[PDB]
């Protein structure tokens, strides 16, 4: 039991780490979404 | 005066880069990069 | 470099005279 | 972590292109204020900050403002060979000059041009997160540095407030002199320096002169070549804000260390291993050489000797290689001496500060390549001496009241005079006072 | 004390008074209450 | 048992899309609607926030309302935006701007009888309701006027439920907009007469939150929604997973309001650290209970240490041990005694739930009831004050129709609210 | 959605010169009308609509009328390079000028023109589903620009109701001056615009001149560089109408957040990023660094001081690329200076609004191109200095009747400037009174 | 048992980076924070020390604390800076200026609460605590006043644990800074009322230990902190493995202290010997005693022979017999008797302990109580008096706001303890 306790730990530290909210990028992105970006605008990229 | 004193070793530092002094300054890091990103940001603070 | 008991030890302050920035 | 320069008049211009010059070549920023990021044996750093600002696209540009009434120095800046490094708003100059008259400057001609400057200081203090104080350059001999000098500093302690200001200033020598009206304009300026500054530093032309003809070879010496002194000077007292060392110093530890009484804070500047390159490869330079080279007074940048007077503290700053143990040895050796003697309520009389950066080599310059180096800044009674010469001066002439209708009729009452010498002649008093023993214990 | 308090030389350290400098001047609110002639004519 | 959820204003709908993207998560929908599961447990009560329409399809039971179709272009636009129903969308063709009365009065009365010819539809379909749940601003014009409007009209068809707000409310520090006392005024005496259970958050207290616990280098209103989307999809937990001691939003009520007027609440939810940080700190009861309790991670300005605790609720997610809860609740009762009201013996309810959010181990989501909340009003009345004494920018509202004692009556009534929560602070055994 | 402009005088039809080119290279519409027909951006964007409808044969065709009583002006835009862009009925001309008097346009000249102009706002009002405003460019200098616009404003005030009406106004400068008639004209439109606009927004063209020397480096600027400008400021201000963002402001959310009192309506405004291409390399442009710009007093399109006076209400526009976040902290630095002073009464002091294109640059321009800007729009009680001078130079030459035998021959009676310089009276009274202290509660 | 750690300032981060090098590597804890040991010894007391993170790791239970983060950043870059909890570091944005009145009064004020908020996090965390270990200068600014505000807020919060300084003290011979006397004698003031046990250590015996000593020919501060980290690591070593005869910190305190007042301590530790030496003289308990009692080993300037020892302590460490620790302590106190003060019969206490420093047969460390501490106190109060006779830079002190009768206060509590020192050494059984 306690080395699958273990597991589980390091499987939620995996999923954190690797997380898209904490990384502060969007991959899930729908086509008028690439147009309009009410909110979810942070700044421009490196080729603009 | 300027010329010949400044200029000259202005136009030999443009034509030679290794003159320049190589350094350590590993005081500059994230935390002070972090408290120089935070101006003007005091939220929630009890007077 | 040898430590206050013997034993060796690593660098502790840079080595910076006769080094230049850029290649 | 910032420092805000303000360079004033003709010697603080030129000084300000000789520090510039060497504040560049030491963080590796070209004359054109780029930099080649792609040709790099080590990583990029901020190091910079203290002195440069970036625009984004990685130009640097420097936290600086140039001041002066005529035009042609700072048209000599603009099309030099680092036109590019300054933005041009930084670059201000006016119509005509202060005539060598401080009334000139101070009441007429610096109040137009004055507004222009505290905008830009403005700007430069907005864009900065942890200012800890200005460096001040001008002389004290000339007419806009002293009034506009004098001008500008009452209004920055009125806008600024607490914030330091530290000031390096060119004095009029004891007999080496360039114009008549000298003893006025320096008089006039005491109670800026007295009532409006925190440290000042004092310079004279001929120790500097005596320095390079004993210790370096040079026959025919040149402002370049003091320019290249003081900005080594100043090189060596801001590295501890800018590389790692083992005793770090920031500026406020100096107001804190060196003035025991808020009128007493004229210093005295010196550096050790002035050396040209032919004896420098003859020689050892080991710790206790150049701490034994900091006390003689062959080594000094401003004409006094400390031996008519008491020290009341010492700020030595090493930069090298040093290590700490030969340091305390050094200082310990000193202390022994007999003829180097502190004050009886000073005892602890020592501030040591230890930085791993040896100082840099310009293409041009004139000073060899050494590992290590120190520089000291003290206190000292002795300083008493200095003032006496131009008060003697001022009473000379003023009695014939030789040159007077130049100020009254520019616009000064003659009560100004003898205001600015009684107020003078308290501050001798007070330094007599202060360095005298309590011998009356009970 | 032993020295001047800098109300020689015509200068003062006193913060000026924000409210009553910013308020504006107007012909019946400034000027008609002076005891010598004034204008808001430019020089 | 089923939720209807009412989205109001840019803020609304705005934090919705973003409530509707976890739900839809944590059930396994894809953003077509499809279900793609792989559990029993998800699909078991799917019924709750979800209908099924034929051949597999699932539509979110929600309103969305709004002055100007801004919003919808936004809702729509983002990544889940498909999945509302269309006839579900009500929209004018003219803003609120920024005025209570407006948004109240004279667009207000137009609109509202097809939100709530929509609001009965939905709710009738249901073979039993559950309390309703409403997002909306405080400080705008629409959210606050049209979305009290909404609530009082729901209260009046259905006094027996549960009405449930989560609202924002503006901040001492930050403002968008010059007119907010006005509107924030006014929708507090709405609020207090009409709610059952009132969370308020502050978006200082987010910005803080990002800036200091998570340290985002460009935070965005996207990461405020998502931490106030984490904690509205996690107080109905309990009513939509099997666990060891079930829980309800009723019994929630019941334990936290002691008398009708004291329904207002303080959030937190415990997980927040940095990515640099994860590394260094193991799950366990004893963590999420001491993050759960700081005050750094409340959702509001005011600090629990200058009022007291009348009662507090922790709802639990995750396979764990209710000894430990249990004896928790006792250290931190036993410990703190000073800052919990003396005449009531316990003060802390607590709840246990099997199934966590996707990710984490264990969740905790606090809920707190405190008299501190009563500094907060305090200011907004003081900007009031300040305003209302001068006529400040009255004729917009009095050119809506208003009469000035209105003014007068909304500020005595929060006068009156703010001293009820002293008197009860000050409250004594003898 | 949509707004229509409204053009007049010479003034006015040379401003709409420079803002319809300006609109028609943001939006990218040939200045012949048509699209280009190859670009296939991809999803064909109605952000246009705010200025153009379409011909049904593809076309567009901006919202604008052009009026004017001269023929020359119109004439000229008729001979253009845009003739096919505006529909022939939208530029209308007359035969004989208003000569500089106020009387002549009010009764003689303006209600034969006026009746057109009328019944072309009409047909543009029919040809609009969300009309949201007029906007009116104009000088009050000048005789047809006061007259007609006085009785043009007044018909429509009548006719319209409560759709708003937003004014630019070229009023007389405080020194710099064109004609001699000038405070009489300015005097008489007052009360006009007093009672018939919801929001004033004041212009003196010698703020843009200093603006045009100051900060970019043109020694002779002309007409076309001040239309330049004014076209950027208005493109700001419709900006949150036309473009994506995450806090958009409809033109009523301005009305009720910068109006305080029905009568307080009389705004100043401000644009930050004027600035050089040369300049641009030297700094960068962060938004703190512009919104810092904005509240310097040299930033300015009128000419009045603002530390003279208490700000009531603010509303910034940002577009480009700014987040939020660093407009909060900007604003909160700005609440920390105290030469920046509000009425008591007004704690919340300021509206933002945030859009996401950025400003569009022009090839002929003389503009840098920039990343973000930030306009502002503010109120005031710093503007009665401003009517003071006008009411003094009225006074001084109504004394002895200067010119009045004009005005009274084209139809207007003496007493009518008794009554407008009474009425102004009585509105700078009310800017006196509305910024004193409530110290009613002592 | 687990012990708190605090470390302020530059000295104090400097000795902490070196300490819990020493740590690490004695319990086979990777830089990276990875268990990598190889007997379970060491992982049966890691708790004294660490937390247990996610997985293996082990994070160090300190609490870093500067004024400006420039120490912070070197620190956080060390060779095994990583291993530290990122939140665990505070700082400020302006310096102590090397003032003691800014240190306590202006920056120490705006920190404090955090740290003390820190402090009690991770104090109520451990499940018996022992007292808490603070280092750092007397002589500095931020070291000085924050690191005794802190000491005073934590004697309000847990006056029943134990308080536990190290600190670095001024040499007789050289200055480091010229306000010293001041910092130094306020200090010391705060200590003796608050402090638990207080060990003093001079830069310059560290210096005369290295050169007369080990013969390095060029030292650095990484080898002074490295003794110093040798004797902290030392000290504890008893509580946390087992032993013939067990020891604690408490039981130290209660040997040692005869009165409360007189809790300044020497230190020194013993089998220091060249390289070159080392060949010629295997290690005994006679060595290590003979070393052990030679004042050329003692980390203070003031020397044994012109006091008496009112008691002393040795920890032992190695397999070793109970005669050698026992006879060598009798003869010691036999053969030198003039020097042990006569109304004690027996000043010494032994501890033996089974685990040895690595690559050492064994050692021992020395805490010794001795009357000539009173020479170094003496020193700096007549310095002190001379300083405050004529005003010397008083007005940076008064600036900050301190009334001129703390210093008075402070020197009259100061000489009373030169004076009760001087009054014990005296005494005679009459
Ligand atoms: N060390 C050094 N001294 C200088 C330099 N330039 C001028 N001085 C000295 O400073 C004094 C002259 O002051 P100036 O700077 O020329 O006076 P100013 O500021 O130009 O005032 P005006 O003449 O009214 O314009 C003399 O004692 C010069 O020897 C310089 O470049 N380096
Ligand atoms: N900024 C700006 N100001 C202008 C322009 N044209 C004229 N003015 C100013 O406006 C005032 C003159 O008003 P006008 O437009 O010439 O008067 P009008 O409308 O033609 O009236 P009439 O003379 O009767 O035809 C003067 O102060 C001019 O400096 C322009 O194109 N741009
Ligand atoms: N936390 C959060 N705040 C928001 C969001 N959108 C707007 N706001 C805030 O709400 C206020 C504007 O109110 P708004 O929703 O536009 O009012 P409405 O026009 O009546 O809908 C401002 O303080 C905004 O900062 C959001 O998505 N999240
Ligand atoms: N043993 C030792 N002493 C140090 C070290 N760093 C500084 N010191 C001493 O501590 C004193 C300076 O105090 P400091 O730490 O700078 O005070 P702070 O400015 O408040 O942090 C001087 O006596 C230094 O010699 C170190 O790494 N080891
Ligand atoms: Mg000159
Ligand atoms: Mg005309
Ligand atoms: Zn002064
Ligand atoms: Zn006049």
């Amino acid at each position: 039991d306690k080395e699958e306790d273990t597991r589980k730990a390091l499987e939620e530290i995996r999923f954190h780490m690797e997380g898209d909210f904490l990384n502060e990028t969007e991959t899930v992105v729908s086509e008028l979404g690439k147009k309009v970006k009410a909110e979810r605008y942070k700044g421009m990229t490196e080729e603009q | 005066t300027k010329n010949v004193t400044v200029d000259a070793t202005g136009e030999y530092l443009k034509d030679n880069i290794d003159e320049y002094p190589a350094t350590s300054s590993e005081c500059w890091g994230m935390f002070m990069k972090f408290t120089d990103n935070m101006k003007g940001k005091k939220l929630r603070e009890c007077y | 470099l040898i430590d206050p008991f013997g034993n060796p030890k690593v660098r502790d302050v840079p080595d910076l005279f006769g080094r230049s920035r850029y290649s | 972590r910032e420092a805000i320069c303000i360079h004033i008049g003709q010697a603080g211009c030129q000084v300000g292109n000789a520090c510039w010059e060497l504040f560049c070549l030491e963080h590796g920023i070209q004359p054109d204020g780029a930099m080649p990021s792609d040709k790099t044996i080590g990583v990029e750093d901020d190091a910079f900050n203290t002195f440069f600002s970036e625009t984004g696209a990685g130009k640097h540009v420097p936290r600086a403002v140039f001041l002066d009434l005529e035009p042609t120095v700072v048209d000599e800046v603009r099309t030099g060979t680092y036109r590019q490094l300054f933005h041009p708003e930084q670059l201000i100059s006016g119509k005509e000059d202060a005539a060598n008259n401080y009334a000139r400057g101070h009441y007429t001609i610096g109040k137009e041009i004055v507004d222009l400057c505290l905008d830009r200081i403005r700007k430069l203090a907005d864009n900065c997160t942890g200012l800890q104080g200005f460096l001040v350059y001008h002389a004290v001999g000339g007419g806009t540095g002293s009034g506009l000098g004098a001008l500008l500093l009452e209004r920055l302690s009125v806008d600024y407030g607490k914030k330091s200001k530290l000031g390096y200033t060119v004095y009029p020598s004891p007999q080496v002199s360039t114009a008549v009206v000298e003893p006025y304009n320096s008089v006039l300026s005491t109670h800026s320096l007295l009532e409006h500054t925190d440290v000042a530093a004092m310079l004279d032309n001929e120790a500097i002169y005596d320095l390079t003809r004993r210790n370096l070879d040079i026959e025919r010496p040149t402002y370049t070549n003091l320019n290249r002194l003081i900005g080594q000077v100043v090189s060596s007292l801001t590295a501890s804000l800018r590389f790692d060392g083992a005793l770090n110093v920031d500026l406020t530890e100096f107001q804190t260390n060196l003035v025991p009484y808020p009128r007493i804070h004229f210093v005295l500047t010196s550096y050790a291993p002035v050396i040209s390159a032919e004896k420098a490869y003859h020689e050892q330079l080991s710790v206790s050489e150049i701490s034994n080279a900091v006390f003689e007074p062959a080594s000094m940048m401003t004409k006094c000797d400390p031996r008519h007077g008491k020290y009341m503290a010492c700020c030595l700053m090493y930069r090298g290689d040093v290590v700490p143990k030969d340091v305390n040895a050094a200082v310990a050796t000193i202390k022994t001496k007999r003829t180097i003697q502190f004050v009886d309520w000073s005892p602890t009389g020592f501030k040591c500060g230890i930085n791993y950066q040896p100082p840099t080599v310009v293409p041009g310059g004139d000073l060899a390549k050494v590992q290590r180096a120190v520089c000291m800044i003290a206190n000292s009674t002795a300083i008493a001496e200095v003032f006496a010469r131009i008060d003697h001066k001022f009473d000379l002439m003023y009695s014939k009241r030789a040159f007077v209708h130049w100020y009254v009729g520019e616009g000064m009452e003659e009560g100004e005079f003898s205001e600015a010498r009684e107020d003078l002649a308290a501050l001798e008093k007070d330094y007599e006072e202060v360095g005298a023993e309590s011998a009356d214990m009970d | 004390d032993k020295y001047h308090v800098c109300e020689c030389y015509g200068h003062t350290q006193q913060l000026p008074n924000y409210k009553k400098l910013t308020n504006p001047r107007t012909l019946q609110g400034f000027y008609a209450k002076q005891k010598v002639s004034a204008c808001p004519c430019i020089p | 048992r089923e939720i209807v959820c009412v989205q109001a204003g840019q803020c609304g709908n705005q934090i919705g899309s973003k409530f509707w993207e976890v739900i839809s998560d944590e059930h396994g929908v894809d953003p077509t609607g499809t279900y793609q599961g792989d559990s029993d447990l998800q699909l078991e009560r799917i019924n709750v926030y979800f209908d099924e329409a034929t051949g597999g399809r699932y539509v979110p039971r929600s309103v969305l309302i709004d002055l100007e179709p801004g919003t919808m272009d936004s809702v729509r636009a983002g990544p889940y935006g498909q999945i509302f129903r269309p006839d579900n969308f009500i929209f004018g063709q003219s803003g609120a701007g920024n005025n209570w009365a407006k948004g109240h009065y004279t667009e207000g009365a137009e609109l509202i009888d097809s939100v709530l010819d929509v609001c009965c539809k939905e709710a009738e379909s249901c073979d039993c309701l559950q309390g309703f749940q409403i997002c909306h601003s405080l400080g705008g014009g629409t959210g606050s006027g049209m979305g009290t409007l909404l609530i009082s009209k729901l209260r009046e068809q259905y006094p027996d439920r549960i009405m449930m707000t989560f609202s924002i409310i503006p901040s001492p520090k930050v403002s968008d907009t010059v007119v907010e006392p006005y509107n924030t005024t006014l929708s507090v005496h709405q609020l207090v007469e009409n709610s059952d259970e009132s969370m308020c958050i502050d978006n200082e207290a987010l910005y803080d939150i990002c800036f200091r616990t998570l340290k985002l280098t460009t935070p965005t209103f996207g990461d405020l929604n998502h931490l106030v989307s984490a904690v509205v999809s996690g107080v109905t937990c309990c009513l939509r997973f099997p666990g060891q001691l079930n829980s309800d939003l009723r019994k929630l009520a019941v334990n936290l309001v002691p008398f009708p007027r004291l329904h207002f609440f303080m959030m937190g939810f415990a997980p927040l650290t940095s990515r640099g940080s994860q590394q260094y700190r193991g799950l366990s009861v004893p963590e999420l209970t001491q993050q759960m309790f700081d005050a750094k991670n409340m959702m509001q300005a005011a600090d629990p240490r200058h009022g007291r605790y009348l009662t507090a609720s922790a709802l639990f997610r995750g396979r764990m041990s209710t000894k430990e809860v249990d004896e928790q609740m006792l250290n931190v009762q036993n410990k703190n005694s000073s800052y919990f009201i003396e005449w009531i013996p316990n003060n802390i309810k607590s709840s246990v739930c099997d199934i966590p959010p996707k990710g984490l181990k264990m969740a905790v989501t606090f809920i707190g009831n405190n008299t501190c909340i009563q500094e907060m009003f305090r200011r907004v009345g003081e900007q009031f004050t300040l305003m209302f004494r001068r006529k400040a920018f009255l004729h917009w509202y009095t050119g809506e129709g208003m009469d000035e004692m209105e003014f007068t009556e909304a500020e005595s009534n929060m006068n009156d609210l703010v001293s009820e929560y002293q008197q009860y602070q000050d409250a004594t055994i003898e």
